């Protein structure tokens, strides 16, 4: 690892700290230590490659990556060496970032040993067909190593799945970038209760996929306009344009306070953008306001238990009384309105679903469940907002860790699930805990955040920017100095967006407001070297 | 085609000159047959007339409804809400129409032709100015004496937002071309303007040499 | 969606004020991504740039091209023909643009506000007339002394067919609001009118009390 301290801890042979493959395989707590002999008596030809890490051990066959136009030989060897080294460095960078972030002395639990596999789908020299293996094929790789290392994989149709103590690539491939992204997702699945959270388990209602895709995972691309932290992979190859993310994860983050400051300032920008969009939306006709906004509801469907606590977020078309009540910006938070731009769905966002959160789509709703499950989209949004307001250790983790479950159970809220009694922690309880007495209800907390952001950009804002995004006519200079011009442009863009919203196929990426928001975000992210402080200067 | 339901205000000629106003709730993007319903919340003694499907952009069928005799309900102040159900999706799309408040009485300013145009005396560029009105629906036409000139005989621009502070009024200008001898002869030319904001709904500005 | 290709002239500001004209070749109805080839027949010292795709109605993906520095070829008289080949059909569509013949010099007639409007003296509504030009591309502004007023401070109409015999000319009108004090004091008002047919490309009409 990059940090000299863990490098010193790893260079020594000392168990529970050594990076050495042999020390890990020999020592207990390794599921299949039967690999040690076949991995030592392989026939001389190079068949398999191993990628080690501070927390994981990688296994893969050369035949996995062999292809039609890509046959065996020296070129296969060179490609495999280069990408194995690159993937090992990326994995090391990801776990170095996590080691920096964890400071509750839970970082000492990162020295575990977990194995990952490739897909056993070896390619041929003639055609790009990765035929499977079933411990009986004649490929020497499974004859020599994978066979004797006895463990069967279910061979799922698609998707690299985690088990709980191990992992196996199924559809992706560990050398590529998507390999690293799915690797971060996989380790979020595998190290969730003990490592990423401070020994506290998952929230009583939320499933394993809640923590996987929406948060605690690297963005699927650099394009992705989603609130997430680029943790594993770095890139500066013509990707500077439309980055919308962090270029250097191993350099941007040093400790918890840096991550908290970065998230806080990104939310400082996003709150200003949301405030401008909401102010524009408030002064609108009935039909446009109806077609441009929705409402989010909590539906307590019947659980796979005797309980009904677990809530499911559902988005429904809002009614006439609500839209009549929406006379100004501040009422938007009151009536729990969500924009249609990125959340077009009119059904339900089912629990345990791969739901992300859009960056430029405002969610004015401070909705929280009076029962102890907040749902998926509201869950992720509130978790990120809390991470912005308060650090990683207090906030976010208390929001979703069952950390207060013991105190909630002490206060009451007893419940029985899967034949055993267990405590139940509720949104109001965590709100009272993380903020001792500062906020009475979540609506007040959201309003206070918006208000403080309002005076914050009232006092300060940066001077020079070039985010024109006009017509095909050459327009380059806008030099937004006071946010009044930004608000005027946002309002004009919203009024324009009130039309041309009757598209069968493409009603979203043709929206002017999304492009303007993206331009503003990119200009502000590039102007500051790191994210640093968004609104700086004056006025 | 994803359908959407919209409402259109009645023509100002129907609103003013027409005894019974027809108000329309058209539906576009219907990618199926005419298995649709057109429901009007204010049932002020009117029936929803349904027509045959019409091919919209890329050939999508479009079905429309008409609520005739809407002048009295409009005079009654009742706002219209139109709800429709279509076979493609269960959810019913809704559109709402309401009275446009804060209307402004237009002002008419007849513009005599300039001296340079009058100096040529080949033709006179008779011009009229309609200004100071909130709604965008204004009927403008040129009147010669007591005889209304045909629409092809004069030229007029569409209404647009005018530069103003606070009040969002609109302006309209019209141009008429006729022989210079008629103006000098003594026969005057009139600018006849109609707008629903005025209780009389009409204003005339006339001048001659 | 049916593919459709067309050519568009550079903006009149680019045509007259702009040193390098940017002429547009746009394609609509392409049911796929930007796997298209755009070729200009008069590609004399110019580079074709294809930018982001613009999604039109009904999901028909559309992309366009820009030809910078076309002012000299436009002054050279070389017609611009654009050929587009798209993955949907092997046959490449072709679009042709040629110089607009029979250009007519506009006349600018500054109309003082009417006496009735001047009688109120609260605000005088200056009127500018742009008439008599075959091409439909005319730029009009209002000039206050030596300072040009912002476009948001005045309203101007668009080109439209006018009733004329033989020659197909167009007429545009511009309007402006200002107090009578400046008109009475001596501060004159200028109407800045530009058109490509004029060799000087600009005609100014100014008057005051």
């Amino acid at each position: 690892s990059t940090i000299p301290e863990v490098s010193s801890k790893q260079s020594k042979q000392g168990t529970e700290h050594s990076i050495g493959v042999y020390d890990r395989l020999t020592s207990p707590s390794w599921k299949y230590q039967s690999m040690v002999l076949p991995l030592l008596t392989l026939p001389e030809e190079k068949m398999i490659f191993m990628i080690a890490n501070i927390s994981t051990i990688g296994f893969g066959a050369y035949d996995r990556y062999r292809s039609s136009e890509y046959p065996k030989g020296d070129k296969l060897n060179r490609f495999v060496e280069e990408n194995a080294q690159a993937a090992a460095k990326r994995f090391r960078d990801h776990y170095d970032y996590w080691y920096k972030i964890l400071d509750k002395e839970n970082k000492e639990k990162l020295f575990r040993s977990v194995l990952v596999y490739d897909a056993f789908r070896f390619g041929n020299d003639t055609n790009k067909e990765t035929q499977e293996a079933n411990f009986e094929t004649n490929n020497p790789v499974i004859k020599n190593f994978f066979g004797p290392a006895g463990n069967n994989v279910v061979h799922n149709k698609h998707g690299a799945y985690a088990t709980g103590d191990a992992f196996y690539y199924m559809a992706y491939r560990m050398l590529d970038k998507s390999g690293a992204v799915t690797y971060t997702h996989a380790m979020t699945h595998n190290s969730d209760r003990e490592i990423y959270l401070g020994g506290y388990g998952r929230r009583s209602g939320l499933g394993p996929e809640f923590y996987a895709k929406g948060l605690l995972q690297a963005p699927d691309h650099s394009y992705d306009p989603t609130i997430t932290i680029n943790s594993v992979l770095k890139y500066d190859d013509s990707e500077n344009s439309t980055r919308l993310q962090i270029a250097d994860p191993t350099q941007r983050f040093t400790n918890v306070e840096d991550l908290h400051n970065y998230m806080h300032n990104m939310f400082d920008l996003i709150y200003t953008l949301e405030i401008l969009e909401g102010r524009a939306v408030a002064k609108l006709d009935y039909n446009e306001k109806n077609d441009l906004l929705r409402k989010i509801e909590n539906i307590y469907k019947k659980d796979p238990d005797g309980n009904s606590v677990y809530a499911t977020n559902a988005v429904r078309r809002l009614t006439s009384d609500e839209i009549k009540n929406l006379t100004s910006f501040d009422k938007l938070i009151e009536n729990d309105v969500i924009t249609r731009r990125g959340y077009i769905d009119q059904g339900e966002y089912e629990r345990n679903g791969y739901h992300t959160i859009n960056l430029f789509s405002p969610i004015y709703s401070a909705l929280s469940s009076k029962i102890g499950t907040p749902g998926d989209l509201m869950g992720r949004r509130m978790a990120f907002e809390l991470l912005a307001a308060k650090g990683y250790k207090e906030g976010m983790v208390p929001y979703i860790s069952n950390q207060y479950e013991k105190e909630a159970k002490d206060r009451g809220s007893k419940i029985r699930s899967y034949g055993k009694e267990i405590g139940l922690v509720t949104d109001d309880l965590v709100l009272e805990k993380v903020f001792n007495k500062k906020y009475g209800s979540w609506v007040e907390f959201k309003k206070d955040m918006y208000k403080e952001r309002v005076e914050q950009f009232s006092k300060l804002n940066r001077v020079s920017f070039f985010d024109p995004n006009g017509p095909w006519g050459r327009q380059k200079n806008v030099t937004v100095n006071n946010i009044s011009v930004l608000e005027k442009m946002i309002e004009t863009a919203v009024r324009e967006d009130a039309e041309d919203f009757t598209a069968q196929v493409y009603p979203d990426t043709n929206s002017r407001v999304l492009k303007l928001k993206k331009a503003i975000f990119k200009a502000y992210l590039d102007q500051t070297k790191d994210f640093r402080t968004s609104i700086f200067g004056g006025k | 085609c994803h359908p959407r339901l919209s409402l259109h205000r009645p023509a100002l000629e129907d609103l003013l000159l027409g005894s019974e106003a027809n108000l329309t709730c058209t539906l576009t993007g219907l990618r199926d047959a005419s298995g649709v319903t057109f429901t009007w919340t204010p049932s002020s003694g009117k029936s929803a007339v349904q027509g045959p499907p019409e091919r919209d952009l890329c050939g999508c069928y479009s079905v429309s409804s008409v609520l005739p005799g809407c002048a009295e309900p409009w005079n009654h102040g009742k706002t219209f809400t139109c709800t429709a159900a279509y076979p493609e999706s269960k959810t019913p799309l809704t559109a709402t129409l309401s009275k446009s408040g804060n209307t402004f009485r237009p002002e008419v300013h007849l513009l005599p032709p300039p001296s340079e145009e009058l100096a040529l005396n080949e033709l006179v560029t008779l011009t009229c100015l309609a200004r100071g009105f909130s709604p965008k629906d204004v009927l403008v036409r040129w009147l010669q004496g007591s005889q209304e000139l045909p629409r092809e005989k004069y030229l007029t621009w569409a209404s647009r937002q005018e530069p103003s502070q606070g009040t969002t009024t609109f302006a309209v200008t019209s141009i008429l071309r006729v022989a210079a001898e008629d103006w000098k002869k003594g026969d005057t030319f009139s600018c006849m303007v109609g707008h629903e904001a005025l209780p009389l709904a009409f204003t005339q500005k006339t001048i001659d040499r």
